[PDB]
RNA sequence: UUGGCGGAAAGGCCUUGGGUGCUUGCUGGCGAAUUGCAAUGUCAUUUUGCGUGGGGAUAAAUCAUUUGUAUACGACUUAGA
RNA sequence: CCUGAAAAUGGAUGGCGCUCAAGCGUGUUACCUAUACUCUACCGUCAGGGUUGAUAUGAUGCCCUGACGAGUAGGCAGGCGUGGAGGUCAGUGACGAAGCCUAGACCGUAAGGUCGGGUCGAACGGCCUCUAGUGCAGAUCUUGGUGGUAGUAGCAAAUAUU
RNA sequence: AACUGGCGAUGCGGGAUGAACCGAACGUAGAGUUAAGGUGCCGGAAUACACGCUCAUCAGACACCACAAAAGGUGUUAGUU
RNA sequence: AUACUGCCAGCUGGGACUGAGGACUGCGACGUAAGUCAAGGAUGCUGGCAUAAUGGUUAUAUGCCGCCCGUCUUGAAACAC
RNA sequence: AAAUUGUUGAAAGGGAAGGGCAUUUGAUCAGACAUGGUGUUUUGUAUU
């Protein structure tokens, strides 16, 4: 009906890091619903998509598009790690994310 | 000038590779999907939609039907990575299905001056959809709400956790 | 993940509540919380008065004007907790404070909204029984706010119109109890029953 | 045509710029290594620039190469492309900026008779 | 040039709180400005219409005198000359229109959505 | 250091997995029979077995046998160190000293 | 459209009447296909034009002059068709 | 745990805050991340070796193998650049040399080299060598030029101008 | 002064911060593990699990290290006679 | 006939990074006899796009980190020159 | 030439500015299926 999601709610929490130095060739996701490392084990692999619009219409669309894939679990909370096709800009900390449910398995 | 002719010189014939050791094995598909169950597509242009899956194909692609009279997906081969296999299943048995292979499917490509400046279905092709789709939509009644359940596209809602969703 | 998150501070504990709203600000969740004089601190009222004396001495010897900003009111004092757990001087943390805001009582656009609570921050979970704790509202008119008495009238008010809602949604509900009840035995609802419904 | 040639992306393409090169006017960027005391960049300190070092330096079957896989080879006249005769997938002439353009027009034409690329084919003339 | 200067309402029409009346430097801008109207009239300008385009002020080599100090010494005494420069054009209309035509590279998938598009829209 | 009395299995996974010979001062994976027959075949040890049996049983041969194999290039163990500091004793619950058959676990974990 | 309610930041809530669609409550007919095995595959505003047209009531401040309850200058308090 | 327990700007378990703790003692795990360890690629260095094979591949050429890489004072090596000299390219050039400007390109880890565009007007480069008054950020360096200060300090003794 | 290890000559992770402490010493990159140190929020990582103890009208909170003592308290807990 | 320990050259899954390298060779595996193979380093198939789309440069923003260089000095960002 | 200055124009700016890694956005740019199945179906057929 009015609901068309395939995809699963994602926040985009961090780069990895340590206290003073961070690595923004990884990304820390939250997973919307996931709140164990188990739970998460089914999100590895899956692709994410970091979706944002731009004033200026490039081919086509005004809308731009980041690609990547859940590589790992990351802490005991449910949180994986992604690696994204470029890095996220770290403006979008706390952004929404975009995790399909392709490749599947189920 | 520095030098007339370089002391060293690079090859000019092009290297040959040598014999790589990779054979192609078949692909082993997981045991959820066998033919007659129904799949949801994830993407393209029926993501969300409900399909049967008919028969696996040579490029290691999932040959799937609608019905194309049940929610308008044609006869089309989908990648399975990319669809959900669920417990609902229909019998195949009563559709042939061995006359569908990637020459069926042959694409004519289009050439590079061909260009949209401004901005047809084959009639076996048609033909072959009608005779699949009576052969399967003839099974699907007998499994009541399964022809709603066909139309109907998926979605995820909120509160759907597809770690959780067993289909 | 709502677009808003409404949290009523009665009865939770200032610390940890800042704690849980700080790390949702951080991570895109907007929060309201309202009630922000019901909410709670540990300790005795003597003990957290002192300490906010402690906090009164702290300004600036040479021009008063430029130094730590003691806020009187208890959403205030729940913004300082806040804002101790964000880094607010980089822009990220201005984003994630923008995204939260703190009431006493209930302003109107949300007591018409769902209220919800954090167990990890509330008092009757958290504290061990017997143990003595500090309601805000109190601590804050002992240092300087003044307008308890206005939010209490207030707070009143919207809690007895607050109860005729209740009772008018009583209302509504037990008329499809009793109305359920004779389109009761149908067929679907046994259908649902066998199917988890 | 070719295999999908090595230097995909980055070893150090980055200009290593003399320390406070930005600071002052008289510091030119031609790299100097600092041999001070207490340099924070001799020291390798974090948050610095980083000194050129033999580490960055680039694959042996790719060193020298252009975007196209061909060394660049200045070439003042004529003669100067029979070097680049039998070389043309390896090797490209680059036409040296004191050629007249009547001159230059004569090295195009037997660089291009040849098959020999030129790095920069369009100098004098507009298009 | 406003460091330690006095304020004033007459620069309150230009938002500032420091303005001045440099009247050696208006008399020699009106001058220069008679000269350009002049310049434009001999032009066959319509001199109605005409309004300051570009006008810059930089500086003319210096003029060097001497000023005695105390305990027998001497400073420079300068002055600081200007070369001015200033051009009048009269006002005209739209300069140009048509912006970019924009060649459109659209995907395969792109081109078969908008097909679907318009048969679906009307 | 931490050491113990190493089994079986965990010096055939050692020698398999990574073992490399000392033949003209260089580091050489062994990977094949020949390697080890080349270098210590005066001494009767033939094959990679051969090389692993002369150091699970200490035979007659086993300093040459040793010694030839290059220094054992271990990874971090793969689940940690089990203990916070690893720079007590084992006995005082930390890491270094003689764990006597627990080298077992940790060596395959870093191996 | 008729009645109300809501000032804590109300700016939103309930409404009685009509018309107007939809309705998957149940049963049908037709369509979809080639976006080629995925490509976010594009579905929710601020502001602008000698924009479109349905309405709407046609002001002040500042400089300068003036004042001294004010004043270094600004600022202020006044007056002035 | 409390008393004992007093110092000067306001103030620091790093901060917030924390009270069956987010305190303290202890046990058990899980998890996080260094330029460290394992593995892989590429650079260099060093070491140990192979190679006189066809009507294509100077043997300081080509190739194989392993290990290693912090660095002040300092030593050495291989190179980059500048003025002049011998030889050569029967080199570039008024159809534009040299110089200069250019968030243009390419190459080199780098010193720097090459080139596009603009400006310009008489000389100047590559390579093999020779040679030196040969490389600047500093020396309260030298000479010269120029800033911020700043339209600032100020331009008020000697009665006085209209 | 002795022996050793270091800093000087040395970056890197940790001790907020710091020449020397802890961890580990450095070619350029990638992946995986770790060290020391941590995992309420700042901040990556359990508001985990388990048993106790403590309420301070100056609690305490992690080596080097950025201090506290003698002496006392039917405050509370355990233990000995 | 079991939450423990050890072993298996036991089995069945789910993720990630990497693809270095020959004009012709080695060690092996698999059927009882055309030879194949996962055995001295990636191939096969299929798309989209021949363009600033990828990428280089540069400006900004964002996350985290970054004291002023030279010098003497055990020690310099130094309230040392 | 540079310093310094008027300053196409662009951009940034809540008690300095500048820098490093990374991406994003803007601006800007180099490199590419142009002659090699037919020894050549068109195309100023030895210009392929």
């Amino acid at each position: 009906a009015e609901s068309h999601r395939l995809y699963v709610k994602g926040k985009h929490l961090s780069y990895q890091r340590s206290k003073r130095v961070n690595n923004p060739n990884v990304s820390l996701i939250k997973i919307e619903g996931v709140a164990t490392p188990q739970d998460a084990q089914f999100y590895l692999g899956k692709r994410i998509a970091y979706v944002y619009r731009a004033s200026k219409e490039v081919r086509g669309s005004k809308i731009r598009v980041m690609w990547g894939k859940v590589t790992r679990t990351h802490g005991n909370s449910g949180v994986v790690r992604a690696t994204f096709r470029n890095n996220l800009p770290a403006k979008t900390f706390g952004a929404s994310v975009r995790i399909f449910l392709y490749p599947s398995n189920i | 000038t520095a030098q007339q002719a370089p002391k060293w010189y690079p090859s000019e014939d092009v290297a040959a590779p040598k014999k790589t050791r990779k054979a192609v094995r078949p692909q082993k598909l997981r045991a959820s999907l066998v033919p007659g169950t129904v799949l949801i597509l994830l993407a393209g242009r029926f993501r969300g939609k409900r399909v049967v899956y008919l028969k696996h194909l040579e490029d290691n692609t999932l040959l799937v039907t609608g019905p194309f009279k049940v929610n308008g997906v044609p006869l089309r081969r989908v990648n399975a990575r990319y669809v959900i296999a669920t417990s609902t299943k229909v019998s195949v048995e009563g559709v042939n299905v061995e006359k569908f292979n990637v020459e069926y499917f042959a694409k004519e490509k289009l050439t590079k001056k061909e260009k949209k400046e401004a901005n047809e279905i084959k009639t076996e092709r048609v033909e072959d959809q009608k005779v699949v789709d009576k052969a399967l939509l003839a099974e699907i009644k007998k499994t009541p709400l399964l022809k709603q359940y066909l139309s109907a596209s998926f979605s995820l809602k909120n509160g759907d956790k597809p770690h959780l969703l067993k289909f | 993940v709502e677009p808003v998150v409404v949290i009523d501070g009665k009865g939770h504990l200032v610390g940890r509540l800042a704690s849980v709203v700080a790390k949702q600000l951080l991570n895109g969740q907007k929060i309201v919380v309202v009630r922000a004089e019901e909410l709670n601190i540990s300790g005795e009222f003597f003990r957290n008065k002192l300490k906010y004396h402690d906090f009164l001495r702290k300004a600036t010897a040479f021009n008063k004007t430029r130094g730590p900003f003691h806020f009187r009111a208890p959403s205030r004092i729940f913004y300082k907790a806040l804002r101790g757990m964000v880094s607010h001087k980089t822009a990220r943390g201005k984003a994630a404070l923008e995204r939260l805001k703190v009431f006493e009582g209930i302003p109107p656009p949300y007591d018409k909204k769902k209220r919800v609570v954090v167990p990890q921050a509330l008092r009757v979970l958290r504290l061990k029984p017997g143990r003595k704790y500090t309601t805000l509202g109190k601590l804050s008119t002992s240092v300087g706010w003044k307008y308890e008495d206005v939010v209490a009238k207030l707070e009143a008010k919207r809690k007895v119109s607050s109860a005729e809602y209740y009772a008018k949604k009583r209302a509504f509900t037990k008329k499809v109890a009793s109305a359920n009840a004779t389109a009761a035995e149908s067929d679907v609802a046994k259908q649902l029953a066998a199917l988890g419904y | 045509a070719s295999l999908p040639h090595p230097k995909i992306v980055k070893k150090h393409t980055k200009k290593f710029k003399r320390h406070h090169s930005d600071r002052y006017h008289r510091v030119a960027e031609n790299w100097r290594k600092q041999k001070g005391i207490d340099s924070v960049v001799r020291r390798r300190f974090r948050g610095n620039i980083s000194q050129p070092k033999i580490g960055y330096g680039s694959n042996k079957k790719t060193k020298f190469l252009s975007p196209s896989g061909h060394k660049t080879f200045l070439v003042a006249n004529v003669k100067d492309l029979e070097t680049l005769t039998m070389h043309t997938k390896t090797y490209a002439a680059e036409i040296a900026h004191n050629i007249s353009a009547k001159n230059r027009v004569v090295i195009l034409a037997r660089a291009k008779a040849l098959g020999i690329k030129v790095t920069n084919p369009k100098g004098r003339l507009a298009l | 040039f406003n460091s330690s200067i006095g304020r004033t309402a007459q620069g309150k029409e230009f938002g500032v709180t420091k303005a001045r009346w440099p009247a050696k430097s208006v008399k020699f801008v009106q001058g220069l400005l008679q000269n350009a109207a002049a310049n434009a009239e001999a032009k066959g300008l319509d001199a109605t219409k005409l309004y300051v385009s570009h006008i810059q002020v930089n500086q003319a080599p210096k003029q060097r005198r001497r000023t005695y100090r105390a305990h027998g010494r001497i400073n420079k005494y300068e002055s600081s000359p200007s070369h001015i420069e200033l051009v009048v054009t009269e006002k005209e209309e739209a300069v140009a229109k048509a912006a970019e035509k924009k060649v459109v590279r659209l995907t395969s998938r792109q081109r078969g959505r908008i097909a679907a598009q318009k048969r679906i829209a009307a | 250091v931490a050491y113990g009395y190493p089994s079986y299995s965990t010096i055939r996974q050692l020698v398999y997995k990574r073992g490399f010979g000392k033949i003209n001062k260089q580091r050489v994976p062994l990977s094949d029979n020949a390697i080890i027959e080349a270098n210590l075949g005066k001494y009767g040890i033939l094959s990679i077995d051969d090389l692993i049996h002369e150091i699970i049983t200490v035979g007659p041969h086993f300093k040459q046998a040793n010694n030839f194999l290059w220094p054992f290039k271990l990874s971090n163990p793969s689940g940690g160190w089990g203990v916070p500091r690893k720079f007590k004793h084992f006995i005082q619950g930390g890491s270094f000293g003689n764990r006597e058959e627990f080298i077992n676990k940790l060596v395959k974990s870093m191996n």
